[PDB]
């Protein structure tokens, strides 16, 4: 693969999508989701004592480039998932891209879904305002001032599992098979630390289901989650049913849906009628829509599916087009 | 699903 190109591999359904990331001297690969929504590097290691017998387990005494640091760190994400563990230093090889003493984080516990899911640990790509420790410089952090990019972007392709799954990373640069048209900038709120949109409406067909609502773009999050209002009025379009739990019962026949569509900074961007049921179970399908109780959006992979992403941090700004398939 | 802070 090119420089600074991670292939990915998507998990079940479009549940997630993680790549390879090599870590230590002379270094082990580690599974890691690549995540929008934070902004620590953790990854499960032999001093883990509630850990995956699954996990690949990054080894202190195994890297010569190991550095010891006094430091502890906590992590709680939105689903309340957690880890927890002490921090450390050492190399970090992004798709040839050498970071060196890079800030990592070494679980000595995690959460019971952490230990069987895919993953060995997280990369963050939100904005080092959100590192649970002060003072933790960001991989992106590290690729810009090591001079490992030279434009402070990464484009995000991600596939769909109908269509044989798959995705793609690049830092430092983009790839215009995987679009169709011209990109649309769209200005990026980070006060919060996370990558800040704002949606001008939705549409389902001529009926305008919502009006202008802010959302955050998290590749660590399965589901489009919509505040409550705006699940229920997307909901009623589609005939779907509230499950109670923050998700949807909706027909498994798509063929008869208009795409849910977002006009964003003047131009459309949609999840696709195929993308509206996330997963079919004994017959039920669960929608490709959730609602939560805040008052921005979650705009997961259900969208990002559909739409591919340049990510700028040093605007910020991101640069959308819909996927080329 | 998953919901990544």
């Amino acid at each position: 693969a090119g420089v600074g190109t991670v292939p990915m591999t998507d998990y079940g359904n479009d549940i997630e999508y993680y790549g390879q990331v090599t870590i230590g001297t002379p270094g082990k690969k580690f599974n890691l989701d690549f995540d929008t929504g934070s902004s620590d590097l953790w990854i499960a290691s032999t001093l883990c004592t509630n850990c995956g017998s699954g996990q690949t387990k990054y080894d202190p005494n195994q890297s010569s480039t190991y550095q010891a640091d006094g430091r502890t760190w906590s992590i709680s994400y939105g689903d309340g998932s957690s880890a927890s563990g002490i921090l450390a230093k050492d190399n970090v090889n992004l798709g040839g891209l050498l970071i060196k003493g890079q800030t990592i984080e070494l679980a000595k516990r995690e959460a019971a879904s952490f230990a069987s899911g895919p993953n060995d640990g997280l990369l963050g790509l939100g904005f080092d305002t959100i590192t649970t420790v002060r003072g933790v410089k960001t991989p992106m952090d590290n690729l810009i001032s090591q001079g490992l990019i030279s434009r402070p972007i990464f484009g995000v392709y991600l596939g769909k599992a109908k269509n044989g799954g798959g995705g793609e990373y690049i830092f430092g640069g983009y790839d215009s098979t995987k679009f169709k048209g011209s990109l649309t900038t769209v200005p990026i709120d980070n006060s919060r630390g996370w990558w800040g949109i704002t949606v001008d409406r939705a549409t389902v067909g001529t009926s305008t289901v919502a009006s202008s609502f802010d959302g955050i773009l998290d590749t660590g999050t399965t589901l489009l989650i919509l505040p409550n209002n705006i699940a229920a009025s997307v909901a009623r379009a589609y005939g779907a049913s509230d499950n109670g739990d923050g998700t949807y019962t909706i027909s498994c026949d798509t063929s008869a849906f208009k795409p849910l569509v977002f006009s964003i900074n003047g131009a459309s961007f949609q999840v696709s009628p195929d993308s509206l049921v996330f997963e079919e179970f004994q017959g039920q399908c669960i929608a490709g829509f959730g609602y939560g109780n805040w008052g921005f959006a979650i705009i997961g992979d259900t969208f990002l599916k559909n739409n591919y992403v340049v990510f700028n941090q040093g605007v910020p700004e991101v640069q959308i087009a819909p996927v080329a398939e | 699903p998953f919901h990544x802070v």
